[PDB]
């Protein structure tokens, strides 16, 4: 039995043509307290795939070690670690969804909200969503925290069902992405401006973007707004 | 733990250590079981080297298990000790789960199961004891008697007998006794019973032990004069 | 504190017919008042023409199945490939749910396939093993909207012959697997309408001698 | 891995004989000769600091060793099973003791414990017997002075005085002689030197000669003041110029 | 002394080496495989004619639907069928069915080879497991303590092992029926035992799908043997 | 001589001669031969009998949907290594969603028979296994041997005679690699190469037992009126 | 559930209902709430489906050992009592078990125990267990009699579990009934309560609280 | 690997018999001789010193005699160190059962306990077992004054008198000479001294090279008295009986 402490915000992430998209801001979060303001929630494993974590940071940063690990072991006596027998995104996560449901069961879970994202051999795009209780779904858009309330809204008018990937570009699906990043900024309470955000596409392969902001925001109108009701001045 | 397989194989397919065990009780007191129409008889030798004995307090041959069947024995009696005290758990442990004394067959393959145990666990060495468990099975007044050995065999008997000059004794009961009209009485059933240990033991006095067993817990122990009667009582016939 | 479980909402129907079961379960799965996935199936052919599904908590739906699955699995290796009947596979299920007695899988567990003789067959479980044959069962959220509906249309509850002055019962008949789809299609977009647990898509394993097959038919996404 | 031999190195032989024990005590037979005598008012015991090189430092290997207060030890054999024997009759006073009692144990009781690890290196899997051979001395309130003796086997003897090692035999020999019951102390420390000076070979002086006695309280030795009860240990090794004092007046 | 799991220079374990030794001491047992049903039948062999032959356990029911007869060191067979009998009802109880016979020989020949330094050494006895199931009909199976265990149509196991084995080689036929298979144990064990054959110191035993595993009373196996001698002095 | 009386006792000249005595077992095995192509993995066991009156010892065993092996040696041994096989292709599946790569398979083999040679009172496996197997990265046959040596090749036998087949599918090398989709062809090739460890005794009905698994075939096993059409 | 079974001059009978309920949801009206142990022994079934369900049938295969190992069928008494052991074991953990082991022997003839989750071992001529034992002990009280006939006996042991399952919420569906002799247990029909009930009203002139 | 230096502890012979316990019994028949005599009014201990040196303490001295409670001592023959791990077990025995049921433990019981220990060793464990015999003398409620004798097999038998250690040959033809059913504690006392007088393989029997313990009822009304001899004591009994 756990209690979060530092902990991590919404995971965002869809679809599209190619491959998919995954995005996270990189707060970390003392209860009320925005403490660490240089924390990278998104973490590649390979050139293939990338993990978004939200919840508890130390249970991250765990999570980040056997990942870490599982690349070792999957190198050891394996001439095809960087071909064939290379980690995909499905034995990934997997791996953390095993683990996550084994954790819950013996009462002392790692407080976190995966969303697993990345291409796989024969192109395939993968996306699966994994929890503190083990429970796992896949879907077009995928989200966690308050992503899943405000995010997945906006990127389901994009993505609404499978057949709509194959007609969704990067470009269409990053602005999505980024839109919905802004309007988490507005909206959270643990959120920051500073976010980081990866592609992996199935022709150019892992694209990680660090140090992006929330831009282009809407505050004007606030100049207009009195009191709460009555007041004219 | 002490792990030693003390007990194997060897090239001709015998396990020494059990055969051996099996010269231990035939170094032992003779013991005899004969069982009649309506009762057992277990005889049982004593050595009389041992005079200065105290016979009050010194360990019987012949051990109640429960209140209907008894146990005795031939070969160490270190062993003897350990295998009756182990029956007699068992005997409590069946009328507290099954509501019902054990059967004599049930207390046998019991015994039979923890000597065979002792064969093929690491560590130990056999029960250098075989015993003649004899009694009646609850709400039966059929006569039981069963044999059991090292090696861990068990088997029922109209007759037989264990220890040092067993095959003897053994001899006279095969000539002697009739299947298809066992000892009609409790008399006939002891007189056998003396008369087969007579062949082997020495003298009548306090070398032979006898003990009853009849239907519904009613067992007893014979005391000296009542045995020496019959000791007295077969020579004169036999002088003819 | 911590909480272990979790409701990840949902419903599962199976009907049985005479050399036919079907085994129908919607592909909505929610947390709270969210939507996780519009497609996510909880109706799987675990082999020997054995379907099955596990609603309730998806986390212990999905453990359960995979261990099934695995049970399969090793029946075969241990009994030289021999087919898992239905009714073997219903027992094995039992002590699966039983050994978690103490710290329970949350799910009605439903399965379906064909009996030793040929025919079709639908068991539902507990979620602690109990276990029964039916021509009918209904689990999960919505369960107690299908389930009376079921009772109606394929065991004829309730119905007597006209004219008969309610002595005689409407005869039992099985329904050809046309008729079944009808009733499991109108039973989830009835159940679609009033639980809000319920909807987006349905999809449906039908199994006969010939194997399994599906069908999917989408459902309102309210 | 792990400890295999679960059985005993040490077995009875066709004689009667147990190996280990008479061969433990052959190696006691080598070793260096040790003695304790005991008077009205104290015991004392004594033995050879053998040097095993001019180089080394005699002083910081101690063969007398102080076990509680009031009860010291001395032996002949081996040098390392002695000082773990040491240790671990250090330890069982206070755990099978003094945490129970809040005093320490009596000689005989103390003796009786470190019997019973020798015993048990007899008879458990795997081990040898202890090469050693202990003398004991003690003092208790109810039992007065008293002095034991502990060899391989586990077996302990109460003595007037004795000796043990490589010349026990004339040494026991010559303290039948000169003991008698009503000895002072004193006198038995001079009978001690007198018949260690027969077995030493070499160089005869407070630096090659261990000597310790149990004797009266000494309330200086004890670090503390305050409590009326507590007077002092009884437990005393003579210094090397003590032992040289006696050694001219001798 | 040397080693319990110890493999010769022959590639062979002394310790199984040595208990098929034991077991060729052991008293006769014949297992015949028809396609009405599977005979099992031993020798009894009473050490002295005061031992009362019929508490002489040497064929023994494991379920309804299998059998088993052993030779060898009997003693050592208690733990086995015990076992046996667990693994059958446990089998039963998991999957509401019963268990294949093949499968329960695998699951007896288990314990073979778990001893070493796990009990202290194999075991002395050699088991025929005969039985029915709904997948591969009638079947007899051999189970050695190698762990390794042959399906035979027949089989001899004891003292008169191979003496039986050519006997039973030349007289078998997939056609055998149930009474021809029954004669041709109780000849074959007349001709290998030392004492003269008889109801009381012999024991027929049959399995069939319709009345399952049954040991046959003495007075049936006397009328069997009374046939048999009928038959042979006919020709 | 004086040391081979247990598996922890080096000989003066570096021998372990309980894990050659083991190797011994193998020798007195029943022939069993292995080969593969790019597209298919083929194993033909030679099956032995008691006498006519008993059946023919089953040497091919499965492990998983996409690899199994063949037997050679003490049975019970090949029972147990093969269970553990099974389930190390199961754990990979269960954890990972994962098929176990043959190669894997071979490592953990020779790291389970390796501690038998190094401890005292266990004893080496003796048993030699043949596995075959396609993954991702094609076909492949593995050969097992109880001193932990596990070696990977194109073709092999092993068994008594083994040296038959062995030479011979040495000569056939270059033509059966190439056997691409064409199943019947390769196990064709493997009944040929079986053949020539074969004296006085031909291949019969209930006496030959092929197995085969490729890129759309999952490892299944052929007995009885299955393998007449390779006679 | 409603079971009940009782001894009389003709053996035993013993009759249970056939709902399986959740709370206040009727979980099923089809369930089997006896289990037949062997052709001379029965079990009864009430409290945790799962518990009943799992359990008896593991007796079953305990009864089974049993006569494999002493070549002769178990006793009520030994029956009843590997059962009663096993819920003591699990004692406090949770189990919810409401059994009775009816059945036939040579040695007690035919015998009846109650055994329950909390321990309790209990031998008996008359038992009612479950949520509606009352409604039947009501019934099944004041028309017994040790000289019923075997038709009235059946008819009285069917009575009772309909009184019960029409009063009682959470006992209904149909009515299984049993009948126990020397030659072993006899199965005398599913009866729906569904018709049981008119026609007993009509025929009987009985539950005269309900609308006709 | 071990096998090779296991001497096997707990094997049978080809004639059936227990090496070790053979030999420890040849081990016993070297200790010093134990006496002990019932008469129909108490019991009589005494046991021989083993060749004591004229500087040993004897008064605080305890080599043969023991005391297990109140009621039951014992007397030693083999090995000192064996002899007390199996003591200090019996003194632990006997206080277990008075605490389970506030009585004092019958001898019987105590003794077969004791004994079971000792056969524990020569079945199982791979270890030695234990170089000691034991003469029991007690009294309980049950049977009165009893002598038991164990030995390293763990066969227990009960005597009205008997020897255990060196000379038990010699020494159980004296016994068995002049030994009688209706014989008074002080006549047991003077037979004990003069068979040890005899059977000694020392010059002469002196107060020195003696153990000596009586279990009488002769305290005040209907209960037992120990008395462990002292060295003065012993010189008495020596001078009073016309041995010195
Ligand atoms: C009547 C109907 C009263 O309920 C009977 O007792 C009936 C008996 C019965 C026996 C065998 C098969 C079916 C029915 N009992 C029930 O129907 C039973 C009631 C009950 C539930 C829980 C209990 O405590 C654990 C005790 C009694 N109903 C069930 O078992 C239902 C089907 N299942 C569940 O409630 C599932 N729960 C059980 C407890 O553990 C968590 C899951
Ligand atoms: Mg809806
Ligand atoms: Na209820």
């Amino acid at each position: 039995t756990q209690q979060p402490i530092v902990t991590g915000t919404s995971v965002i992430s869809m679809k599209y043509d190619n491959g998919v998209i995954i995005a996270a801001d990189n707060l970390g979060s003392y209860g009320s307290l925005l403490r660490f303001n240089g924390v990278e929630r998104l973490i590649p494993v390979g050139d293939n795939t990338v993990v978004g974590i939200s919840g508890d940071i130390s249970d991250m940063q765990h999570i980040e070690r056997l990942l870490k690990d599982l690349v070792t072991e999957n190198a050891y006596d394996n001439p095809l670690a960087d071909a064939e027998e290379a980690l995909e995104p499905s034995y990934i996560f997997e791996y953390l969804a095993t683990v996550m449901y084994q954790r819950r069961s013996k009462m002392n879970p790692l407080w976190n909200a995966i969303i697993v994202a990345g291409v796989q051999s024969n192109g395939d795009q993968f996306l699966r969503y994994v929890n503190l209780l083990g429970v796992t779904y896949s879907s077009p858009t995928l989200a966690t925290g308050f992503g899943a309330h405000m995010a997945n809204p906006l990127l389901r008018k994009v993505v609404d069902r499978e057949s709509d990937i194959p007609k969704t570009t990067v470009q269409v699906a990053e602005e999505a992405i980024v839109n919905a990043m802004r309007v988490l900024y507005y909206r959270d309470a643990r959120s920051s401006r500073n976010f980081s955000l990866a592609i992996i596409d199935k022709n150019t392969g892992l694209t990680f973007k660090k140090n992006l902001q929330v831009e282009n925001m809407k505050w004007d109108f606030a100049k207009d707004i009195k009191g709460y009701g009555t007041q004219k001045i | 733990g002490y792990d030693r397989a003390l007990s194997i194989f060897s090239p001709d397919g015998h396990i020494f250590q059990v055969e051996y065990a099996l010269e231990a009780v035939k170094r032992g007191t003779c013991a005899v079981g004969v069982k009649g129409k309506n009762c057992v008889v277990l005889g049982c030798e004593r050595r009389s080297t041992l005079k200065l004995q105290d016979t009050r307090i010194t360990p019987s041959k012949v051990s109640k298990i429960d209140s209907h069947v008894v146990l005795s024995f031939s070969g160490l009696n270190a062993d003897s000790r350990i295998l009756i005290e182990k029956a007699r758990v068992e005997a409590q442990s069946h009328r507290l789960t099954l509501e019902d004394p054990v059967t004599v067959e049930y207390l046998t393959r019991y015994v039979a199961g923890v000597q065979q145990r002792y064969t093929q666990s690491g560590g130990v060495r056999p029960f250098g004891v075989s015993t003649l468990i004899a009694g009646f099975d609850p709400r039966d007044d059929e006569p039981k008697l069963y044999q059991t050995e090292p090696s861990g065999i068990y088997s029922s008997w109209s007759a037989q007998t264990i220890g040092r000059n067993s095959k003897t004794v053994r001899e006279f009961l095969e000539k002697n006794y009739d299947r298809k009209e066992p000892p009609a009485t409790v008399e006939e059933c002891v007189k056998l019973t003396v008369r087969s240990l007579l062949e082997v033991v020495q003298t009548g006095a306090k070398n032979i032990e006898i003990t009853v067993v009849k239907p519904d817990s009613d067992i007893v122990a014979l005391s000296s004069e009542e045995i020496n009667q019959y000791v007295t009582q077969i020579e004169q016939e036999k002088q003819e | 504190q911590f909480n272990p479980y979790g409701d990840n909402g949902g419903t599962i129907l199976g009907i049985a017919g005479e050399d036919f079961a079907v085994l129908a379960g919607d592909t909505r799965n929610i947390t709270d008042y969210s939507i996780n996935s519009r497609y996510e199936p909880k109706v799987f052919d675990c082999g020997d023409n054995i379907v099955m599904s596990a609603n309730g908590f998806a986390a212990d739906g999905d453990a359960l199945v995979k261990r099934f699955k695995n049970s399969v699995k090793w029946y075969h290796f241990d009994h030289n490939d021999k087919k898992l009947s239905i009714n073997s596979a219903a027992r094995n299920i039992q002590h699966l749910l039983y050994g978690k007695r103490f710290f329970p899988y949350y799910v009605h567990t439903i399965i379906a396939g064909l009996d030793e003789d040929g025919k079709g067959a639908v068991y539902s479980f507990d979620p602690v093993g109990s276990y029964e044959r039916e021509q009918c069962r209904a689990g999960g959220a919505a369960a107690s909207l299908i389930m009376p509906f079921l009772d109606n249309q394929v065991n004829f509850k309730n119905q007597y012959e006209p004219g008969t002055n309610g002595k005689v019962k409407k005869p039992l008949k099985y329904l050809s697997v046309e008729e079944v789809i009808k009733l499991v299609r109108d039973s989830f977009t009835s159940a679609t309408e009033r639980h809000i647990q319920v909807g987006d898509g349905l999809e449906i394993l039908i199994v006969t001698k010939d194997g399994v097959r599906k069908e999917f038919y989408e459902l309102k996404r309210d | 891995m792990t400890d295999r031999y679960s059985f005993s190195l040490t077995t009875f032989s066709p004689s009667g004989k147990l190996g280990q024990i008479d061969y433990a005590l052959t190696a006691v037979k080598q070793g260096v000769t040790s003695l304790g005598i005991k008077a009205t008012n104290g015991v004392v015991i004594a033995t050879e600091k053998k040097s095993s090189s001019p180089l080394a430092m005699s002083e910081t290997l101690s063969k007398v060793s102080l076990l509680t207060p009031d009860i010291g030890a001395v032996y002949s054999g081996m040098g390392p099973d002695y000082r773990v024997l040491v240790d671990k009759s250090r330890k069982v006073a206070h755990t099978s003791y003094k945490r129970i009692y809040g005093e320490y144990p009596p000689t005989k009781l103390l003796v009786s414990e470190v019997a019973k690890i020798m015993q048990e290196a007899t008879q458990s899997g795997g081990v040898r017997p202890f090469g050693v051979s202990l003398l004991i001395a003690g003092h208790d309130e109810f039992n007065g002075f008293s002095l034991y003796q502990v060899d391989p086997s586990g077996s302990y003897f109460p003595w007037k005085a004795t000796a043990i090692g490589k010349g026990s035999v004339a040494a026991k020999t010559f303290l039948e002689k000169r003991w008698n019951d009503e000895l002072e102390l004193e006198d038995a420390i001079h009978i001690a030197l007198l018949t260690l000076k027969e077995s030493v070979e070499g160089e005869f002086n407070g630096d090659t000669i261990e000597l310790a006695i149990i004797g009266d309280e000494n309330p200086d030795l004890l670090g503390y003041t305050g409590i009326p009860t507590d007077k002092g240990p009884r437990f005393r090794k003579l210094t090397s110029q003590e032992i040289n004092d006696r050694l001219e007046a001798l | 002394d040397r080693g319990v799991s110890t493999f010769s220079p022959e590639g062979r374990l002394f310790q199984v080496e040595y208990s098929l030794e034991a077991i060729k001491l052991g008293s006769t047992a014949i297992g015949i495989a028809t396609k009405e049903g599977v005979v099992l039948g031993v020798e009894k062999r009473a050490t002295s004619p005061l031992l009362e032959s019929d508490s002489i356990e040497k064929i023994v029911e494991i379920d309804r639907h299998i059998g088993c007869a052993m030779s060898g060191l009997t003693a050592d067979a208690r733990s086995m069928i015990e076992h046996a009998r667990t693994a059958a009802v446990t089998h039963n109880l998991y999957y509401d069915e019963d268990i294949n016979v093949e499968s329960l020989t695998q699951s007896v020949c288990d314990l073979a080879l778990r001893f070493g330094e796990l009990m202290s050494r194999p075991f002395g006895v050699a088991l025929l497991i005969a039985g029915h199931d709904a997948d591969d009909g009638y079947q007899l199976f051999h189970a050695e303590p190698s762990g390794t265990f042959y399906r035979y149509n027949a089989k001899a196991i004891g003292s008169g092992s191979e003496g039986a084995q050519a006997e039973l080689l030349n007289e078998w036929h997939s056609s055998l029926t149930l009474k021809e298979a029954e004669l041709l144990v109780l000849k074959i064990l007349k001709q290998v035992m030392e004492e003269k054959l008889d109801e009381n110191n012999a024991q027929l035993s049959c399995i069939t799908k319709q009345d399952g595993f049954k040991i046959y009373d003495n007075e049936k196996t006397a009328e069997l043997i009374k046939e048999l001698k009928e038959k042979e002095a006919a020709e | 001589n004086n040391y081979d009386g247990d598996t922890v006792t080096f000989s003066p000249t570096g021998r372990l001669f309980q894990v050659e005595y083991a190797l011994e077992a193998i020798k007195q095995g029943s022939v069993t031969v292995g080969l593969r192509s790019n597209t298919h993995a083929v194993l033909v066991a030679l099956k032995r009998n008691a006498d006519e009156l008993s059946s023919y010892q089953k040497k091919i065993i499965k492990c998983d949907e996409h690899m199994g092996l063949s037997l050679a040696g003490l049975a019970p041994d090949a029972r147990v290594l093969s269970n553990y096989l099974r389930q190390q292709c199961n754990y990979s599946s269960l954890v990972f969603n994962r098929k176990l790569a043959v190669e894997r398979a071979g490592h953990l083999l020779c790291d389970k028979a390796q501690k038998n040679t190094q401890s005292y009172g266990g004893r080496p496996y003796g048993v030699g296994l043949l596995i075959i197997g396609y993954d991702k990265s094609g076909a492949h046959l593995l050969e097992f041997q109880p001193s932990g040596n596990v070696t990977e090749l194109y073709g092999t036998a092993i068994g008594a005679r083994s040296q038959g087949a062995k030479t011979y599918l040495e000569r056939t090398l270059d033509t059966f690699i190439k056997i691409d989709g064409n199943p019947d062809e390769l196990i064709k090739a493997g009944v040929e190469a079986i053949s020539q460890s074969l004296r006085d005794e031909s291949l019969t009905v209930d006496n030959l037992s092929i197995a085969i698994v490729g890129k759309d075939t999952p490892f299944t096993i052929y007995d009885g009126e299955a393998v007449a059409k390779y006679i | 559930t409603t079971t009940l079974a009782f001894r009389f001059q003709g053996g035993i009978i013993v009759a249970v209902d056939s709902r399986a309920t959740a709370g206040n949801w009727v979980a099923s009206q089809t369930v089997k709430k006896v289990i037949e142990i062997n052709p001379f022994l029965l079990g009864t079934m009430a409290g945790c489906a799962a518990d009943c369900q799992f359990w008896e049938t593991w007796l079953g295969s305990q009864c089974r050992l049993h006569e494999l190992r002493e070549k002769e069928r178990i006793s009520v008494a030994a029956a009843s009592k590997i059962l009663s052991n096993l819920v003591y074991q699990y004692k406090g953990a949770g189990l919810s078990m409401g059994t009775m082991i009816c059945g036939y022997t040579r040695k007690e003839g035919p015998t009846i125990y109650y055994v329950d989750s909390d321990g309790t071992r209990l031998k008996g001529d008359i038992f009612c267990v479950g949520s509606g034992q009352t409604f039947a002990y009501g019934v099944l009280d004041s028309n017994y009699k040790w000289d019923l006939s075997v038709e009235d006996a059946l008819y009285l042991g069917k009575r009772s579990i309909l009184a019960a399952a029409h009063r009682d919420a959470y006992s209904g569906g149909s009515v299984n009934l049993y009948h126990v002799t020397e030659d072993g247990w006899i199965y005398h029909g599913n009866h729906d309560v569904g018709e049981l009930f008119w026609k007993v009203k009509e025929e009987e002139g009985s539950f005269n609280n309900v609308i006709g | 690997g071990s096998r090779r230096y296991d001497s096997r502890t707990t094997i049978f012979s080809p004639e059936g018999r227990l090496y070790q316990v053979e030999y420890a019994l040849e081990s016993i028949s070297h200790a010093g001789t134990a006496i002990g005599i019932m008469a129909s009014d108490g019991i009589v201990l005494a046991a021989e010193r083993k060749v004591t040196s004229t500087l040993l303490e004897q008064d605080t001295s305890t080599e043969k005699l023991y005391k297990l409670n109140d009621k039951i001592a014992v007397a030693v023959a083999g090995l000192t160190a064996d002899a007390e791990i199996l003591i200090n077990t019996a003194r632990i025995h006997a206080q277990n059962y008075l605490k389970t049921y506030n009585e004092d433990i019958p001898v019987e019981i105590l003794v077969r306990r004791l004994s079971d220990i000792k056969q524990g060793y020569t079945q199982h464990g791979g270890l030695r077992p234990f170089g000691v015999s034991f003469i029991y003398a007690g009294y309980d409620d049950r049977y009165g004054y009893q002598l038991y004798t164990s030995n390293p097999s763990g066969n227990y038998t009960g005597w009205k008198a008997i020897s255990v250690g060196a000379n038990t040959s010699a020494a159980q033809t004296l016994l068995q000479m002049d030994y009688k059913d209706d014989m008074k504690v002080d006549d047991a006392i003077e037979l004990a001294l003069k068979t040890l007088s005899k059977t000694t393989d020392s010059s002469a029997l002196t107060y020195d090279r003696l153990e000596f313990a009586t279990i009488r009822k002769g305290a005040n009304d209907g209960e037992v008295y120990q008395k462990i001899f002292k060295p003065q004591e012993i010189k008495d009994i020596l001078v009073k009986t016309g041995i010195t």
